[PDB]
RNA sequence: AGGUUGACCUCGGAUCAGGUAGGAGGACCCGCUGAACUUAAGCAUAUCAAUAAGCGGAGGAAAAGAAACCAACAGGGAUUGCCCUAGUAACGGCGAGUGAAGCGGCAACAGCUCAAAUUUGAAAGCUGGCUUCGGCCCGCGUUGUAAUUUGGAGAGGAUGCUUUGGGCGAGGCUCCUUCUGAGUUCCCUGGAACGGGACGCCACAGAGGGUGAGAGCCCCGUAUAGUUGGAAGCCAAGCCUGUGUAAAGCUCCUUCGACGAGUCGAGUAGUUUGGGAAUGCUGCUCAAAAUGGGAGGUAAAUUUCUUCUAAAGCUAAAUACCGGCCAGAGACCGAUAGCGCACAAGUAGAGUGAUCGAAAGAUGAAAAGCACUUUGAAAAGAGGGUUAAAUAGCACGUGAAAUUGUUGAAAGGGAAGCGCUUGUGACCAGACUUGCGCCCGGCGGAUCAUCCGGUGUUCUCACCGGUGCACUCCGCCGGGCUCAGGCCAG
RNA sequence: CGGGACCGAGGACCGCGCUCUGCAAGGAUGCUGGCGUAAUGGUCACCAGCGACCCGUCUUGAAACACGGACCAAGGAGUCAAGGUUUUGCGCGAGUGUUUGGGUGUAAAACCCGCACGCGUAAUGAAAGUGAACGUAGGUGAGAGCUUCGGCGCAUCAUCGAC
RNA sequence: CCCACCCAUACCCCGCCCUCAGGGUAGAAACGAUGCCCUGAGGAGUAGGCGGCCGUGGAGGUCAGUGACGAAGCCUAGGGCGUGAGCCCGGGUCGAACGGCCUCUAGUGCAGAUCUUGGUGGUAGUAGCAAAUACUUCAAUGAGAACUUGAAGGACCGAAGUGGGGAAAGGUUCCAUGUGAACAGCGGUUGGACAUGGGUUAGUCGAUCCUAAGCCAUAGGGAAGUUCCGUUUCAAAGGGGCAC
RNA sequence: AAACUUUCAACAACGGAUCUCUUGGUUCUGGCAUCGAUGAAGAACGCAGCGAAAUGCGAUAAGUAAUGUGAAUUGCAGAAUUCCGUGAAUCAUCGAAUCUUUGAACGCACAUUGCGCCCGCCGGUAUUCCGGCGGGCAUGCCUGUUCGAGCGUCAU
């Protein structure tokens, strides 16, 4: 199983220069925190769930807070994206969880926020007072509003009285009836309609 | 140790630089020491040497030789002082070429450019030890 | 270069009574016409196997060995015997392993190269200074042209606290040859067990050796590594009573008497 | 005057006024076009390879890009790149082989502009010319130039609160400029100390180079904070003022809510792809629709569901880089090596031409590159200087072998060379030269034994100071004796 | 009981013995002479006696044929990468792997961090799917080691069972 | 048929080397235990397999390593060690660096490849240096004269020339003066060689103008395109005169 | 016996190996974005007191201006520099200029230093002739200007 066939020896990549663009990444981000300051250096990110089967037990961080999420939390949509917030209108929020968890986010990020006036003479009463203005901050929105709990807990405990009596059957059976049943929903409804239509022929 | 990234450790491009250096380069390249009493004076360790000025010879064959300088071969980067000379085979004098590093200079040619050289030296070095100190 | 040998145009004269069939270069007019050409054997040819830089050069170790490793070099520099096999003056040091305290060494307590110089003689690595001082030499060999131009044997290695006892005292060592410094939270292998030879004579301030054992401490995936010998005394282990109880009585001698 | 006088439309001329393109470069980038050697036993599928060559077009990056996406989940959410997915799903004569994508972690993140609406109580828009810089004209344009709207919505209403314009600016950063520590102290070798020895000194500087041989302190530089002088930008703590004619945001709603056509799609042909049932592109034929249309990787009908919203457009970063410019490095090469080229090298030379394409570094620290005499027509030779050395003479550091000359020794009746063993001749390495121990005699000294004190140790052994008063210790010199000593032999 | 040749390994004692004041008994000592240097010994050149085909290379079973070699100096040919496999050393161990990346640095080093992921911890089937204890994780016969001397029995092998 | 004798790397005894095998060696006065002591057997070798050592360039550590009072290299009928690859020393030459030990690393070891590049032999002072009829005397120059010059002779080309001029091609070879080497397959005072200078003058001679065979723009049409066709075309392709 | 051939040695030759050296390659890393009709890349021809080349430059020709430095350049010759300075230098920097004939190459051509056209200026007796000098004249396309053509559509 070796792919060596075609003219390997021209597209041949060697990463000796690993180190060096590491520096290079350390010194554009030195860069870009020393333009940005005191803002943080990043945006805020919503909770999202990843999807399929094999990756929805844990949530990550996701591309923009929605439209919905944002009007739920008072904050207008192009107010977000000059305060640190990223904004996504593709995401629709489908239940009510993620929506709740992420307007707290929001909320939370809010009264967390020192917002400086456009003009120091001139403060209006959208912003942050001077006598306000001094707190020690962050900078680094990915470590102070990151994924706490990422997935469920894998331990509690309950007390002997609380152990759920279990499905009738066992587990066991009613995972057999469920693919039974799902195997079998077209049959029984062309069965029933049959059915009907004699009773309805033969009333 | 060196430091700082612009500077070069190459023994290769160091002397390619030290040989094709363009003559004013070379006149900084071919730098003496002044004398104690010179020192003393002026505060200067060392200057550019240059045709006029009165040195003494102190490394070589020709140590304790006394003389003016008479010429500054920047393309040999070599001076020649009075004196210091030897016979061809025919007789004639031709100068031997001394170092200026193996030389002390023991009287400046002083004129005005010169003065505002060593004024600036002894402003920069006193500058530099009360600031350290 | 990999063009090298290949820039030529040269093909082979063929089976015939007078030459070999290596390729020829072409044309006519220069010395280069008719000479052999794209051959290991031929003079301005291609190397044989040309040289590529996706060679490995880099050897990945595991981080668990490296942590055994370091450990080891560090056990192996309390030892005074291994300092003295590993070349270190090491006569007059009072205390082995060497442990200074911090009020020396912090702040900008030696952040002079003189202070420095003054406390290693004091403290007693000041023959180790000399030997490096007195052991330089030129290289032999092309590392002169190469840029490595001298050698001369390795020193003391100061051990600080960067938290407690700043970092002047590195300023304040960088220009005595042979002397090193390194963090107590980034120990160095190749400083620990230069060459591969254990028995580094170490400098420690008091900071840095009450500070060892939470950096050990926090090395997350490592612990510290049960020997298979729990007692390093072979005579003590061989002439114990509980051993000597028990054997057989000896069946010879060291030398035997021949019998014809 | 009407057989005239004009308005438009289309199409022309001008060395008209003002502009623009071409070629180079092409490492990387966007397309087009496109092999064969190879690998398959051979060989038209295939592989090499959607590669080389050929053609067009850009930039510091290019391209891609804000879903007609992925999915089928409790759903993610523009593009790019790394790691993984994964040598997996899948494709494949007679099998050699080929081969993605979603999710997931990370790097970097940034979002938007049109067409489809009547400003209709006022083309509110714009190129050019002349300007007294106030504007005024020639025009473009209603076959539509501004404002408004782009699906995330919006339009119309309702409703009550919020929002905004200028000008200084402390200070900081970027780039050139002035300046920076310490021995040429004494002795020896040497032509020359930069070597050896002694005594110092500097070090946020013991990188590197030069100087008549290995120099931290002779010289240039090196380290570090700063310190002179100058220019142009950027960021920015704050501080002065105008305020609502107008524009803008938020909340609610009966209603309305335009959304890209020879395009999508279908058939067929070629090509391509893992998508030879599920891929993309292009040509020809047919040719749409309005909860419509596309996708949902097995063909079709029926009924559902889920996701987006094509046929118009812009956009930094993370990514690439055998070209160019500047710089720093190496367990690389050391003049037959390393680029073809360390040199007046893409040169000299060759070919009609396209093109082909070398060889070639080192006197000495300093030319001090041999005055002068003499022999020769000259080249040169000999003396004699120069040099530390000419056993360095511009044939030049060192100067191997092949091969040659002279001198010395030897052998040789159709090969020499080689092995074992003597002999002769020539030339050599060792070994040996005396050691140790007793008995006398003569000297020169008390670090003889014991005891006392101090100290260290392995805690009973030692060291140091006092005591020896010479039948005791230690050296030296004369004799004598024993033993052991080199080579060959009986 | 004579005559001759070659050899002298070992290095306190220990042993077997005998003819037992000692010895020829588990390996040479004693006495004497010449010389003390090229005398012995060695190297080179040559003569003499005896011995002795020109080297690779190819072919087949082998020779012969054939091919290469005028001489000397300098280059001059099983290398690197990816992926397997067995064996050796090392770390950790039902886990293991820091190095895509981030932090940090005396700056391509060294040190530190963790989510995911890879391999392993479960297999079988085309697939839907299902998914490993009757028993001190079984019985019998061997089996190193241990044993309270009755037995317990590692690894491993053979056989019969169980899931 | 009988007696004696000769000698193989075979057999017997002894020494030494190596390999294999079997033993001994710590209340360590004890050891490169990877050592030492005792005993026995064995010894050919292609393809092939394995182990140990030697050597070369470079790297880390170390030897307080060597060195201008002479490093490296090279020569050596001079020696010592090793079974061996090799190692070490002496003498000579020379002039600036180099080595030992433990690890690391590789462009790491030559007699061959009708190799590669460079250099050098025997052949060998040999094969030749023999087409185009031919040379000789005196003087001068000069270090030196068959092949320089002047004179004196003798010959050849024999007008389809060994003559007098041109086209192509060359580019200073033309002329004067001077000249060591190299070149002129000998020789050279001579030279188309080498060195320094000088020399080419046009209204009338050619070019320049014209068109020939032919080639290239324009209009226009193809072609992904570099570009292809087209040259009178399916082009608004321009001259003159008069005017109260 | 010599000579010759061969062997061994010393010195001398031949040749350029070995050793040591390296203003050069090779590879990696880091930074930067800047060619041309305002005429590029490339080519030719010229330029120094004494140069053929390499280098630099363009008839302002091994260079001019400007800024900085502050006493050279050097092979020879000749001159320096008021050294208490508008200042040497084959110096460095570089913002102002010069930049022959060409080349995408542009009046038409070019195997020619060939042939033109337009407009100015100057000189030679010069309204006519001759000569010199300066500025212009390529193609495709865009925007605008101005002059036009056509029963193509109309009004009068």
């Amino acid at each position: 199983n070796n792919h060596f066939r075609k003219h390997w020896q021209r597209r041949v990549r060697c990463h000796f220069d690993q180190p060096g663009k590491k520096v290079t990444r350390r010194l554009a981000r030195r860069a870009k925190a020393a333009a940005l300051a005191p803002r943080p250096v990043d945006k805020l990110r919503p909770i999202v769930r990843c999807p399929t089967v094999k990756y929805n037990r844990r949530t990550r961080l996701g591309r923009g807070f929605t439209l919905e999420e944002l009007k739920a939390a008072g904050i207008p949509r192009l107010l977000a994206p000059t305060i640190g917030i990223a904004v996504d209108h593709r995401r629709k929020n489908l239940s009510e969880e993620s929506l709740a968890a992420n307007v707290q986010r929001l909320k939370d990020y809010k009264a967390r926020l020192i917002l400086f006036p456009r003009k120091s003479n001139k403060p209006k009463k959208a912003d942050t007072p001077k006598d306000q203005q001094t707190a020690e901050t962050t900078t680094s929105l990915r470590t102070s509003f990151g994924v706490e709990q990422p997935l469920a807990p894998g331990f509690t405990e309950i007390s002997k009285s609380e152990i759920p009596a279990g499905i009738e059957g066992g587990a066991y059976r009613a995972l057999r009836k469920a693919r039974s049943d799902a195997r079998l929903v077209g049959v029984r409804e062309k069965r029933a309609k049959e059915k009907a239509e004699a009773e309805a022929n033969k009333k | 140790m060196k430091v700082r990234p612009t500077v070069s450790s190459s023994r290769r491009k160091a002397r390619k630089a030290h040989f094709s250096a363009p003559s004013s380069v070379r006149r900084v390249i071919m730098s003496a020491p002044l004398s104690k009493e010179l020192r003393e004076k002026y505060n200067v360790r060392s200057i550019p040497i240059r045709k006029g000025d009165e040195v003494q010879i102190v490394r070589g064959a020709h140590k304790d030789k006394e003389g003016k300088v008479t010429s500054v071969y920047r393309l040999k980067y070599v001076i020649h002082v009075e004196r210091v000379t030897r016979e061809k085979a025919t007789g004639q004098t031709v100068p031997i070429g001394i170092h200026p590093s193996n030389v002390v200079i023991t009287k400046l040619h002083l004129d005005k450019d010169r003065e505002n050289i060593l004024a600036r030296i002894k402003a920069g070095r006193e500058q530099v030890a009360k600031a350290k100190g | 270069s990999e063009k090298a040998g290949h820039q030529t145009s040269a093909e082979s004269w063929g089976t015939g009574r007078a030459v070999a069939r290596i390729p020829r270069v072409s044309g006519g007019g220069t010395h280069r016409a008719g000479q052999g050409a794209f051959g290991n054997m031929c003079r301005s040819g291609r190397m044989f196997a040309p040289t590529k830089i996706w060679r490995k050069w880099h050897v990945k170790i595991n981080q668990g060995q490296k942590r055994f490793a370091t450990a080891s070099a560090l056990a192996a520099s309390a030892v005074a015997p291994l300092l003295m096999a590993r070349g270190h003056q090491v006569s007059t040091v009072p205390e082995v392993p060497l442990v200074v305290d911090s009020a020396a060494v912090a702040g900008d307590a030696v952040a002079k190269t003189a202070a420095a110089y003054k406390l290693l003689k004091a403290i007693g690595a000041g023959p180790d200074v000399e030997k490096v001082k007195k052991s330089k030499k030129l290289r032999a060999g092309k590392g002169k042209m190469r840029g490595r131009r001298h050698r001369q044997r390795r020193g003391p290695l100061i051990v600080y606290s960067p938290e407690h006892d700043g970092k002047e005292l590195v300023k304040g060592f960088r220009n005595i040859p042979g002397v090193e410094t390194c963090p107590v939270d980034a120990l160095n292998l190749l400083q620990l067990a230069p060459g591969g030879h254990l028995g580094r004579f170490i400098v420690w301030t008091s900071a840095a050796i009450k500070q060892l054992d939470a950096v050990y401490e926090s090395k997350k995936g490592f612990f510290l590594p049960a020997n298979i010998v729990s007692q390093a005394d072979l005579s003590r282990l061989i002439n114990s009573t509980e051993i000597q109880s028990v054997l057989r009585a000896p069946k010879g001698e060291a030398r035997t008497k021949r019998a014809c």
